[PDB]
């Protein structure tokens, strides 16, 4: 019905059917074909929606729309998590003489005498007290959060998961109705599988005792011979 | 300071005004303002969780006050075989069994299985009677029933009774944070908590949590 | 009765005014133990209806499976591994998972293949379980029949209701026993059939209390 150019994606600015695959009534779904009927609370008007509530938890719309906020918050907070679990590591093993990189032993490096720098020059950053630091935090973190449930000075009468004004859309990639639209789906799906990745750090902390990318590592070294199964057996009940 | 209402005390304080869902009327004790998980929105599931809260402010306040007593006792000359909170239990497994103030002829208790059994018992019916009532009340509140429960009448008045539930499900609160606290740092440190701060008491700055940070790390 | 106003109930005679207004007798188990209020609204309650249901027969599956191959074990077969807790580790064996203990049987030996298959078959069940398929477009979605009545027991709606309430009995008894079986192998680190002979041995000092100091942090 069409041509071959339109078919194999040219002409940008023709979106309005690209929307349908993430709004809408026949729009993909958790178990795709498999997942008749969506909860009708569901109508997908939000960003990610595919029809997964099996718990039922978002039944009340205002519970709904205090989980969507707790989604987001969650999956911007893994995002940054999940950079910065990997940045470095990945560094390190490029050769940036950083003391401790992995990750879950990253907040360790707080107790050595020649301090916390940053990514191991210590002219930079060069922490000692952990108190401090926590207490900086506590500061900064608390004022910044209150800003964001209220207002604040970066924008008082915004949305709250979208503020969009100068200080936090300051690119303008936002201006477009659809492009917002279809940036929320990036959004919410890479937060995500960050979610999902952050997860999967904390059990295979937990459980292996390496670094993610050390996992990565003895993983592709050789596969079937090192897995998940590899440490089944580790939780044994003695 | 106001505690109900509108104009009431909220949680994140001047930080406040739009952060407030609308079915968290000033209505009940402790409204602060907190449901940002939205768990509370149907009121009959809210009635339940205040329910929830208050029974385990209570116990927590009664649990608070009893890992804290023991110790301070035993440190203030009374025999207490076990007297940090989390090893309390297993004295029953000892020569002499459970003396209560440390006196072999208070208690004596000796089996475990005869405790809990009494205890399940008693516990039950006393839990029954708090759902659905029997000697100390038929069709009082769930929650404060009165009558049998204020001897000495200290909340006929209904202001009086509004501040009174105001102080109780607070130092509940309180509480339940503390029991928390009693919780981790007793899984974290090993110790009491009057131990723990007599510990942060004569090295603040390198006696705090910090110093057990290492101590979950997987390390292969 | 097991239905109605006049239903039995979780807590008995004190149990009149401890039920919510929406817990009417109208569903199987329904014996009004909604002391936390998280089936208010109709829909989550109807979504923990079906969560409820589908652990319980998951579990109840379960139950006969960690219990079977132990009776079996010391009935006379070896069963390289009894042990439900560790029956998973007979992949990385030298044989091995060998059934029954046949060599002849399954005799399986890559567990990244076997959970493949599992992956595949499972979802694929499970959406039809959600959606339909071959077995039932727009049945239940908890008591479809039709193919899963081979037997036909549940055709009178009488019938129906009391195997209703014996399915969830027996199984919220399975998933007690279940978390029972994780919990207390957790402490003991014994099978669950190893359980019960050593309480029969001594039922007085080698219950649950002698594993109550384990957990102790002890600095
Ligand atoms: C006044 C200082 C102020 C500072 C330092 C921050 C700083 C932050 N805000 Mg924030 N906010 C501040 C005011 C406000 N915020 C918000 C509403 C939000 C939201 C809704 C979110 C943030 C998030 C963030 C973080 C990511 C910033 C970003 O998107 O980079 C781009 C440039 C960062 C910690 C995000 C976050 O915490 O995710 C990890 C996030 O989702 N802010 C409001 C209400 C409009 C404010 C009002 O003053
Ligand atoms: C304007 C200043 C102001 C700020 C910033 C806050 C902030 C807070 N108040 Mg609040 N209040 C404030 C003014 C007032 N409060 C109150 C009355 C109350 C009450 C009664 C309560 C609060 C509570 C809270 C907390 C609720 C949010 C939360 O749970 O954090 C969640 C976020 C975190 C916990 C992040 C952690 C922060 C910290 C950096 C942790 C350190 C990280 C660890 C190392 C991680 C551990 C690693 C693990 C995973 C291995 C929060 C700390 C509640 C509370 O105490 O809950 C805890 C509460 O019950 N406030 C009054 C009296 C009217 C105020 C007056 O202005
Ligand atoms: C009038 C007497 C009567 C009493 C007291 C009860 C009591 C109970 N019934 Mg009920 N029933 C009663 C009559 C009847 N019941 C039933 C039919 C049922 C059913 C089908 C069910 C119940 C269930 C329950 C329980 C629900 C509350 C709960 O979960 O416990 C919460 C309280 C505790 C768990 C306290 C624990 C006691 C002990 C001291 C614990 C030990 C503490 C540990 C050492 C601490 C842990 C250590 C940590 C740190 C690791 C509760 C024990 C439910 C159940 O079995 O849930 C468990 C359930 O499914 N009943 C019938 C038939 C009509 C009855 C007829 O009279
Ligand atoms: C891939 C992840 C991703 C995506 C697609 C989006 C997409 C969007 N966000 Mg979200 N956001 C994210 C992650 C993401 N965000 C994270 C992790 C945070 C927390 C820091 C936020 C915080 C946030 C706020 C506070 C706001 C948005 C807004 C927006 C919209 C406009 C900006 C935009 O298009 O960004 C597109 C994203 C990219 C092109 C990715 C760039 C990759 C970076 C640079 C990598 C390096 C990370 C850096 C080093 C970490 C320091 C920070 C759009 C819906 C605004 C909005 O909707 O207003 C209209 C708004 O107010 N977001
Ligand atoms: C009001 C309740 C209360 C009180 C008085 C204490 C007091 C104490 N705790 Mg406990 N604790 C509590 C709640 C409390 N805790 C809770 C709720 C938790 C669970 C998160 C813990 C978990 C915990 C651990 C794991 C450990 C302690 C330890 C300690 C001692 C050292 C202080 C420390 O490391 O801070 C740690 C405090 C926390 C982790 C959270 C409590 C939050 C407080 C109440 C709010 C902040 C107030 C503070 C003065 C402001 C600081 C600002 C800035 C520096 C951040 C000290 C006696 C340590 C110990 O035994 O040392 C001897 C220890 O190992 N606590
Ligand atoms: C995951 C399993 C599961 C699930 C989803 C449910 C769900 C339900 N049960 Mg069932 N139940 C179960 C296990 C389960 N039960 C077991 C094992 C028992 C035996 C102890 C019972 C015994 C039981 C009775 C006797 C009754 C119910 C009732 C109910 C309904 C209202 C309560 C509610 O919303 O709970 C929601 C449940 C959850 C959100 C699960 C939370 C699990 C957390 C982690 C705590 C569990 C740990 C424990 C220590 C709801 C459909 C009542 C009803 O109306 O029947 C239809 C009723 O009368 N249940
Ligand atoms: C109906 C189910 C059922 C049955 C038949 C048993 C039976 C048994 N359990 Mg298991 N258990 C169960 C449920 C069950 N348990 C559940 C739900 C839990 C989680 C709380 C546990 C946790 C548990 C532990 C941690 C241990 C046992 C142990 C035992 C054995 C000794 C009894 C004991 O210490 O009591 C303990 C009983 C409980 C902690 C709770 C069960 C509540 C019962 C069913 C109600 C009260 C009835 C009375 C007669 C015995 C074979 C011990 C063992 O292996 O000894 C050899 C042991 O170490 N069980
Ligand atoms: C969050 C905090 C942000 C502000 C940090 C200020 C650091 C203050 C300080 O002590 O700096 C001290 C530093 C120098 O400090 C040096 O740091 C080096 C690594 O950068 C090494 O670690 C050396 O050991 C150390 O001596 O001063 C500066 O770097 C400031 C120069 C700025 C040059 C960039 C200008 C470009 C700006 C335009 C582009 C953006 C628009
Ligand atoms: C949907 C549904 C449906 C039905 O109905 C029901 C259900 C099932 C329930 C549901 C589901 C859900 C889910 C799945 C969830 C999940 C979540 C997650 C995973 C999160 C994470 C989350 C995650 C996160 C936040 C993360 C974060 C992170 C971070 C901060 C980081 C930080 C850091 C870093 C950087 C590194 C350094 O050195 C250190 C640290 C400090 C560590
Ligand atoms: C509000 C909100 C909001 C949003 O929306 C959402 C969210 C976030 C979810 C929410 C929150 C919540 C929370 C925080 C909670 C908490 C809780 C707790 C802590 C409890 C405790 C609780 C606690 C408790 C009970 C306690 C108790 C105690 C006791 C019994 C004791 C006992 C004892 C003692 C004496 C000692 C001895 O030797 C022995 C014993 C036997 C041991
Ligand atoms: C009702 C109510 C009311 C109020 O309102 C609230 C509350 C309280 C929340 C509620 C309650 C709830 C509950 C209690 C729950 C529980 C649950 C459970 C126990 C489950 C289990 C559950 C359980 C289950 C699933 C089980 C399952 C099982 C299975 C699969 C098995 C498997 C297996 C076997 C054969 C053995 C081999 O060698 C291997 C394996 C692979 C291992």
């Amino acid at each position: 019905k069409k041509t071959i150019r339109e078919k194999a994606g040219w002409w940008s600015n023709g979106g309005n059917e690209k929307l349908s695959a993430f709004y809408g009534p026949d729009r993909g779904l958790w178990l795709g074909p498999l997942s008749g009927t969506t909860p009708a609370y569901l109508t997908g008007e939000f960003p990610g929606d595919y029809g997964w509530d099996s718990a039922g938890l978002s039944a009340d719309p205002e519970t709904f729309k205090r989980y969507r906020e707790l989604e987001l918050i969650h999956a911007r907070w893994a995002m940054l998590g999940a950079l910065g679990c990997i940045t470095p590591e990945l560094l390190a093993k490029n050769g940036t003489p950083i003391v401790e990189p992995v990750w879950f032993k990253a907040g360790a490096q707080i107790f050595a005498e020649g301090g916390l720098d940053y990514l191991g020059n210590p002219g930079l950053v060069h922490a000692q007290s952990i108190l401090a630091t926590l207490a900086v935090q506590v500061i900064l973190m608390g004022a910044i959060e209150g800003y964001r449930v209220n207002g604040g000075p970066a924008g008082e009468g915004l949305d709250k998961l979208h503020p969009g004004g100068q200080f936090f859309d300051p690119l303008g990639l936002a201006e477009d109705p659809d492009a917002f639209a279809e940036l929320k789906v990036k959004e919410i799906k890479n937060g995500r599988l960050a979610m999902f990745s952050m997860f999967g750090f904390f059990v295979q902390a937990i459980v292996t005792g390496k670094g993610p990318l050390a996992n990565l590592d003895e993983h592709l070294a050789s596969p079937f011979t090192s897995n998940a199964f590899t440490y089944a057996q580790k939780f044994t009940p003695q | 300071i106001e505690w109900y209402g509108p104009d009431r005390p909220k949680f994140l304080g001047p930080f406040s005004e739009g952060d407030t869902p609308a079915y968290l009327t000033g209505e009940f004790p402790g409204d602060y303002g907190w449901d940002t998980a939205g768990l509370s929105a149907d009121p009959e599931t809210f009635k339940r969780y205040r329910e929830l809260e208050l029974i385990h402010a209570r116990w927590a306040m009664l649990g608070a006050l009893g890992c804290i007593t023991p110790e301070l006792l035993a440190k203030n000359g009374i025999p207490f075989g076990e007297a940090v909170w989390f090893k309390a239990g297993a004295q029953i497994f000892a020569e002499g069994g459970l003396n209560y103030l440390g006196n072999e002829n208070l208690i004596h208790a000796q089996s475990i299985i005869a405790t809990l059994a009494f205890q399940v018992v008693v516990m039950g019916l006393a839990e029954a009677y708090r759902a659905n009532g029997g000697p100390l009340g038929e069709g009082l509140d769930p929650l404060h029933p009165g009558g049998a429960f204020d001897p000495l009448g200290l909340a006929d008045d209904p202001d009086t009774f509004a501040e009174l539930k105001v102080k109780e499900i607070k130092n509940g609160r309180l509480a339940m944070f503390s029991m928390f606290g009693f919780f981790v740092q007793a899984i974290v440190t090993g110790k009491g908590p009057i131990q723990n701060l007599d510990d942060h008491l004569a090295n603040p700055t390198a006696v705090n949590a910090f110093a057990y940070a290492t101590k979950f790390t997987p390390s292969a | 009765e097991f239905y109605g106003p006049n239903r039995a109930k979780w807590l008995g005679p004190y149990s009149e005014n401890a039920t919510p207004a929406y817990l009417t007798g109208e569903f199987p188990g329904d014996y009004g133990w909604d002391t936390a209020g998280l089936s208010a609204d109709p829909e989550t309650f109807k979504r923990y209806r079906e969560l409820e249901l589908i652990h319980a027969r998951w579990a109840m599956l379960g139950a006969l499976g960690c219990i079977t191959p132990e009776l079996l074990a010391k009935s006379g077969t070896q069963f390289g591994e009894a042990v439900w807790f560790k029956a998973g580790a007979q992949i990385f064996s030298e044989g091995g998972l060998d059934y029954l203990g046949n060599p002849s049987l399954v005799h399986a030996q890559n567990i990244v293949a076997t959970l493949a298959v599992q992956v595949i078959l499972m979802g694929l069940v499970e959406g039809y379980r959600v959606n339909g398929g071959p077995a039932g477009e727009g049945l239940d979605p908890l008591y479809p029949g039709e193919s899963f009545d081979p037997l036909g027991l549940a055709d009178d709606p009488d019938t129906f209701a009391e195997l209703k309430v014996k399915e969830i009995k027996n199984g919220r008894l399975a998933m007690f026993s279940m978390f029972g079986f994780f919990v207390q192998a957790i402490v003991t680190g014994k099978g669950p059939i190893q359980n019960l002979d050593d309480h029969l041995s001594n039922p007085t000092v080698n219950n649950a209390f002698a594993f109550a100091t384990k957990f102790t942090p002890s600095a």
